[PDB]
DNA sequence: GGCTTTCGTCAACCCTTTGCTTAT
């Protein structure tokens, strides 16, 4: 009758950042690159708890990693690489007549607005979450293989028109679409300020003393790969009751406000996959869902 | 006079660790008499002792789960069960870097025994692993007591297993003494009588079960003597040290 | 009913042993009762096609039964009747298939010996037992049998937590 | 005659790689070889699995195994061995009058095409697998006995026919028809670019600390020596409707992908031994496919 | 008269979380 998804089935990753490197340089002179290191610093707080309001004339003591841009430099350099890899339709588990039939299904997709607001949320400069506030003017630049684009000012849940991000776009949906790959050595510039607070990604830790540890290879702050990676995807604008891009999971899952936008309405990534498999026609706004999901990747059949 | 033909650093990689089913981890003192005996076969030079180590040794896995091995559907009659996964039985594996010390009576220059083993090592597998690439074969020769000790010392980065005796089992006498167990034999039950589907056909077979040992790892020039650390066949189908129990 | 599981498991196919090498692989079915290790502590294990039996009324079947307070001692001195004494005899017996089973060769001191080299029932179990009970955690854990433990032996069934292998790991220099 | 089979029918390994070793190189200077070192990276995701939508409002908390390359270099080197044994045709259990007049049956395969098929997977590079793709360049380098050999570009679907893959052919394949070792010593080099990831071989364990183990040596990453192995005899496109190569199996199963390509059809591993030793005429490539099933070993119970 | 495929049977845990020695 129906056609299922395998037991064992899942995706690989097609959009691989690396782990972002966090510079400190100026905003003229941006070849003087010195390393944002994470410090240690113990903070002296009060102790505002919801539960507790008889111990809150105490005030606990967390010792906290901090990032800060020196004094002498007003600029952040957010330094990583994005390799966009080809062969999406391609699973690495599985792949008998089931992602081969979705492969057919999913031909038509909107591959071009989709590496759009890839690129642009790379080009927007979603890419750096807390570290945009306040700051004075974004240039972010994108040197794709013997190649430089320049974005300074982007609307940023917008996925608004303009040509540099159109190329990028139109030369990575020629990998995403096809076979091969193609990388964009990204780096962001915010004047944010002298001395002013930098926000890497802080690392999850369990039973540590530090209250807030962030990330860091060899003392730099840095921000993961897996973090860039989903600001990458935050492409969905075509869910139910749509007002701001989350990023694509299976569920339309946003862990940070606790709800599930794509679960319970018909609209995740299960059953309109296994609906193009077994004949059901998608939206093109479903299409790009269901081929952005299987550029994420994920074990996407149980 | 003892010939004593020392390789290092061995990468073998791939060594399947069940040494036994309680008995996971470095390979047991049988596999390294067996592959004294294989050069014996193989070659032609009579090895009655043998020594070994452990440069580095890792068995591949977590800290209680080894790596489960997958499987090959390798089996007559099994091809509608080839679609899906296959039935995994236990075997773990581990790759690490040996020493080992041999001790041979080959009465003849030093030069042709080096590559006797060369020539073995290239085409031999310590416990089914995969012999990466050997340090060069050296011969040293031991005179008197001490010369002997220049050559226990001369296997070195490594640790050399000692025999340590069982007290009145393995289990007890490895949370009282804080110590392991190893295969240091096999105990005959029964006689197979359907030798068709043997090894040889003509030699005897015996259902066995390992019996144990235990054994300590004592870096190799901490070690009072060296035939306390040098293994041999025994009677009872037992390996042994010439030094006995340290 | 320690009687009555007995006919049973005599019928459905009954095969105790303290030696085999399904512990090796599942595949095996080979089973040899050592008249001459048993003792005080010696835990004997079982094994039925898939290993089928009925429970006592109390939630056990018969391993864990005859491996409770040396009950099979108990039966195999006569302490519960010479009834049960030859049925328990009579369920002892032999099996041989060196198939899936490791062959070495062992010098027999002037030859060879062909030798399999199969598991030991009393050591899994008691290792199992003992190395839990005085907390041993230098070890490992292997489950025999995979997603489906009632294939291999009865210990296998009921001990699904997973039998405990000795960690063998030497040190590493540097 | 009805020459039935033995209970097992045992063959060694004749094909004996080591595990790969994970270096961290640049691409002008490949002398610095950094030991690429796993990490132990905690992610915050969401749930998503399938026919679970009353848990996709939450997250999973997963620590992994990560391996990356270094920000300062760009370049993974693979280092592993690969020791061609020739004994094929020897038993280790069993063989008398089933061994023997299977290699008066396998007595006239191309060797030379079965050992440019086995050297070509080491030559173009599916050793690496995922560290093979988004790679700019992959030079391999391969060390047979004072005879450097070095490939750059070598489609790794195709066995497009090569020069240099071929001379080191010829003398695999008078090994593997002979006696004796011809061991590679094989050096591969990936410009991957600065930071990225690289996919070492995962274990499969029960790790409850990990719900990703990548395979450490010392704690330098590695790749399994029977993925190497499987790499190297993924030659196989001698059956029905054959697209890609395959892993010499047995019965020309890869239990990855849930589908056994050489099953149900008469032309698996046992059928065909079984024809060859009664006395059959097989074609090239089904007689090609059983010798490199024996290359590849096995217990044939049954 | 085996013989080889596929479907039908029979189950049920309690877990623990670094040193082993430690260089001629």
């Amino acid at each position: 009758t129906k056609l299922k998804a395998p037991a064992v089935l899942a995706y690989s990753r097609k959009i691989n950042p690396t782990n972002a490197l966090m510079f400190a340089v100026n905003w003229s002179d941006r070849d003087n690159t010195t390393a944002v290191m994470v410090g240690t610093k113990t903070v002296a707080g009060t102790q505002s708890v919801r539960g507790n309001p008889n111990d809150a004339d105490k005030g606990n003591i967390q010792t906290v990693n901090f990032a800060n841009l020196p004094h002498n430099k007003n600029t952040l350099l957010v330094k990583y690489n994005v390799k966009f890899v080809g062969d999406v339709f391609k699973a690495e588990l599985g792949g008998g007549e089931y992602s081969n039939t979705l492969q057919t299904a999913l031909e038509n997709t909107d591959f071009g607005t989709l590496a759009y607001r890839y690129v642009y949320n790379i080009a927007a400069g979603r890419t750096l979450w807390r570290n945009r506030v306040g700051a004075e003017s974004i240039e972010t630049v994108i040197t794709v293989n013997d190649q430089t684009f320049t974005f300074s000012d982007l609307l940023v849940n917008e996925f608004d028109e303009d040509v540099d991000v159109a190329e990028i776009a139109d030369m990575v949906a020629g990998v995403l679409s096809g076979e091969g790959f193609v990388t964009l050595k990204v780096e962001h510039y915010m004047l944010l300020g002298e001395g002013s607070e930098v926000f890497p990604s802080q690392e999850f830790v369990e039973n540590s003393k530090l209250s807030k540890q962030l990330f860091d290879l060899n003392g730099q702050a840095a921000m993961h790969d897996q973090k860039i990676g989903n600001a990458i995807r935050t492409i969905d604008t075509w869910y139910e009751d749509a007002t701001t891009p989350i990023a694509v999971e299976p569920y339309g899952s946003v862990v940070r406000n606790g709800v599930a936008y794509r679960a319970g309405n018909k609209t995740d990534l299960f059953t309109l996959m296994d609906g193009a498999v077994n004949g059901k026609s998608l939206t093109e706004e479903d299409q790009m869902f269901v081929t952005a999901n299987l550029i994420r990747g994920g074990v996407f059949g149980g | 006079m003892r010939k004593f033909i020392i390789v290092k650093n061995v990468k073998v990689d791939g060594i399947n660790a069940k040494s036994s089913d309680i008995t996971v981890g470095m390979p047991p003192a049988t596999t390294f008499c067996g592959l004294g005996e294989t050069m014996s076969i193989k070659t032609g030079i009579v090895v009655k002792a043998v020594s070994y180590g452990s440069v580095k040794f890792e068995v591949r896995g977590s800290r209680f789960n080894t790596s489960v091995t997958k499987f090959a559907w390798q089996d007559r009659g099994n091809g509608g069960k080839a679609n899906n996964n296959s039935p995994i039985q236990p075997k773990p594996l581990a790759d690490g870097v040996f020493t080992l010390c041999f001790e041979v009576e080959w009465e003849d220059c030093a030069e042709v025994l080096v590559d006797k083993v060369t020539n073995f090592i290239n085409t031999a597998r310590i416990a089914g692993g995969t012999i990466a690439s050997f340090n060069k074969p050296f011969v040293k020769v031991a005179k008197d007591a001490e010369e002997l000790a220049s050559v226990k010392n001369a296997m070195m980065p490594c640790y050399v297993v000692v025999d340590c005796g069982v007290e009145v089992n393995i289990f007890e006498d490895a949370v009282n003494r804080k110590l392991q167990p190893m295969v240091n034999g096999y105990k005959k039950l029964e006689k197979i009588v359907d030798n068709k589907h043997m090894r040889d056909k003509f030699t005897p077979a015996y259902l066995a079960t390992p019996t144990y040992t235990m054994i300590g790892y004592k870096m190799v020039s901490n070690v009072d003597n060296f035939d306390q650390a040098l293994w041999q066949y025994g009677e009872n189908t037992k390996v042994k040290t010439i030094g006995g129990i340290y | 009913m320690i009687k009555e599981m007995i006919e049973d498991f005599i019928s459905k196919g009954g095969l105790i042993f303290t030696h085999s090498g399904r512990y090796t692989n599942t595949n095996n079915s080979c089973f040899i009762f050592n008249k001459n290790d048993i003792g005080v502590d010696t835990k004997v294990d079982m094994y039925t096609p898939k290993s089928a039996g009925i429970k006592n009324e109390e939630g056990e079947n018969l391993w864990q039964v005859l491996n409770k307070a040396n009950m099979f001692y108990r039966i195999y001195s006569g302490e519960l009747g010479e009834e049960l004494q030859y049925l328990l005899k009579s369920c002892c017996t032999a099996k041989e298939d060196v198939t899936t089973l490791p062959q070495i060769y062992f010098k027999n001191g002037e030859g060879y010996d062909i030798l399999v080299p199969i598991g030991n029932a009393h050591n899994l179990i008691s290792g199992t037992e003992y190395l839990w009970e005085h907390k041993y955690y230098n070890t490992f854990t292997q489950k025999l049998g995979g997603s489906n433990p009632q294939n291999c032996t009865h210990a296998c069934n009921k001990m699904r937590g997973g039998f405990k292998q000795f960690n063998c790991t030497p040190p590493q220099v540097e």
